[PDB]
């Protein structure tokens, strides 16, 4: 018997979390987005599909700022991405509140990392349907 | 329920034909100890707004960090942050005023008198006051603490009702403001010679002058004063 894939935090007998693997499928199905690191910064870019002439050009911005120095872009379920970014924004505010300095990008990466991991621990949540490219410049 | 510890004295301000001026000295007093000497109490927010703060300095610093956060937050998912959707002085004011009144309602005030000065996007001058009680008011001139008693009378000589605003220039407003800092330094035991001043002008933008000094101080007559009544030498 199987059904190891019906429920978020279940290990399959080869040790895999099928729900996460299916969340990847929603990502793969998304618009392409990318990031390139240059030698003093980073660049983010993304493909936005024009479903129709009716979309106002320039207006449905996909890339998001966190704090003042972090950019994130993502492919997959767009609302999931926003929710990730709302969390990132709380997470950087808190860090800045307590420590005065703006959040270092490695620190910030782990904050998103832990939160997204959290959503693979329980069957009462679903995993994120995005992959996020993100980064910026910090004290080093 | 608290008590101010490190404090800033008057913030004074007025409006002129094309904008607002606002000034505050650089001292953080600790009761009667003139403790700190490079304290900035004018907070620029965006290119159209200065927030002048008196009262408790710890609370000042807290308001300062709130204001940074407003700028961050307004920037988020906002392609028009540097254009039509910038922070207006009126928005920054309603925000502070809400905070001040909520904190008085919880019996735990931010111990300050604040003046928001700036220019609205349509060019209109903005000058409004809020304090630890959440009490708010506007006037062509506005001053806090000691300034209300000594600066207002002089600033009101220059701009006395609304119709004086179109008649009054930056040169004349700045003159009046600078003059008032001089008078406040003469008689306020919690004031400093050093001050910051800011002009927010609908054409020329925000001008922020640091490290000003009270000029042209009359002290000569002091040599002819002996005794307290009957003494001769
Ligand atoms: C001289 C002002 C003054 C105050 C607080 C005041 O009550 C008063 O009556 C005077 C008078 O000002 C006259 C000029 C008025 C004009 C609008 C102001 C000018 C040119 C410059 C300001 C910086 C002057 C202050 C408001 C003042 O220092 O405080 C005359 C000069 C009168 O001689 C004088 C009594």
């Amino acid at each position: 018997g199987t059904g190891y894939d019906l429920s978020n935090s279940v290990f399959s007998p080869d040790g895999r979390n099928f729900q996460v693997e299916y969340a990847v499928k929603a990502v793969e199905n998304g618009t392409t987005s990318i990031g390139i690191k240059c030698n003093d910064g980073v660049v983010f870019a993304v493909e936005k599909l024009i479903t129709s002439k009716l979309l106002v050009p320039q207006k449905n911005v996909k890339i998001q700022v966190v704090d003042r120095h972090i950019g994130c872009v993502y492919s997959g379920l767009i609302p999931d991405g926003r929710h990730l970014v709302n969390r990132g924004r709380e997470e950087a505010a808190s860090f800045k509140k307590l420590y005065k300095t703006p959040i270092p990008i490695p620190a910030f990466a782990d904050r998103l990392g832990q939160y997204v991991q959290a959503h693979t621990l329980y069957n009462s949540v679903r995993p994120f349907g995005v992959s996020t490219i993100f980064g910026g410049v910090d004290k080093n | 329920t608290q008590q101010p510890i490190v404090t800033g004295t008057s913030v004074i301000s007025m409006k002129y034909d094309n904008g607002v001026i606002i000034a505050a000295d650089n001292l953080g007093s600790y009761g009667s100890l003139l403790r700190f000497n490079g304290v900035e109490r004018l907070i620029p927010v965006g290119d159209n707004t200065v927030v002048g703060i008196s009262g408790d300095i710890s609370d000042m610093q807290h308001i300062e960090r709130l204001l940074k956060d407003l700028v961050t937050e307004n920037a988020y998912d906002n392609p028009l942050a540097d254009a039509e959707e910038a922070l207006e002085p009126s928005y920054i004011f309603e925000y502070l005023a809400t905070v001040m009144y909520q904190r008085r309602s919880k019996m735990n005030p931010l111990w300050n008198a604040i003046i928001v000065a700036g220019v609205q996007s349509n060019g209109d001058q903005f000058l409004r006051y809020v304090n630890l009680l959440g009490v708010t008011y506007s006037s062509p001139t506005l001053a806090t603490g000691f300034g209300a008693h000594m600066a207002n009378p002089l600033l009101r000589k220059v701009v006395d009702r609304e119709s004086d605003i179109p008649k009054t220039t930056v040169q004349v407003a700045e003159e009046a403001i600078v003059n008032a800092m001089r008078v406040l330094y003469y008689r306020d035991a919690r004031s400093s010679r050093n001050f910051s001043l800011a002009i927010i002008d609908k054409n020329t933008g925000l001008t922020f002058k640091k490290n000003l000094q009270v000029e042209n101080m009359k002290w000569d007559f002091a040599k002819d004063i002996k005794g307290y009544g009957t003494q001769k030498i």
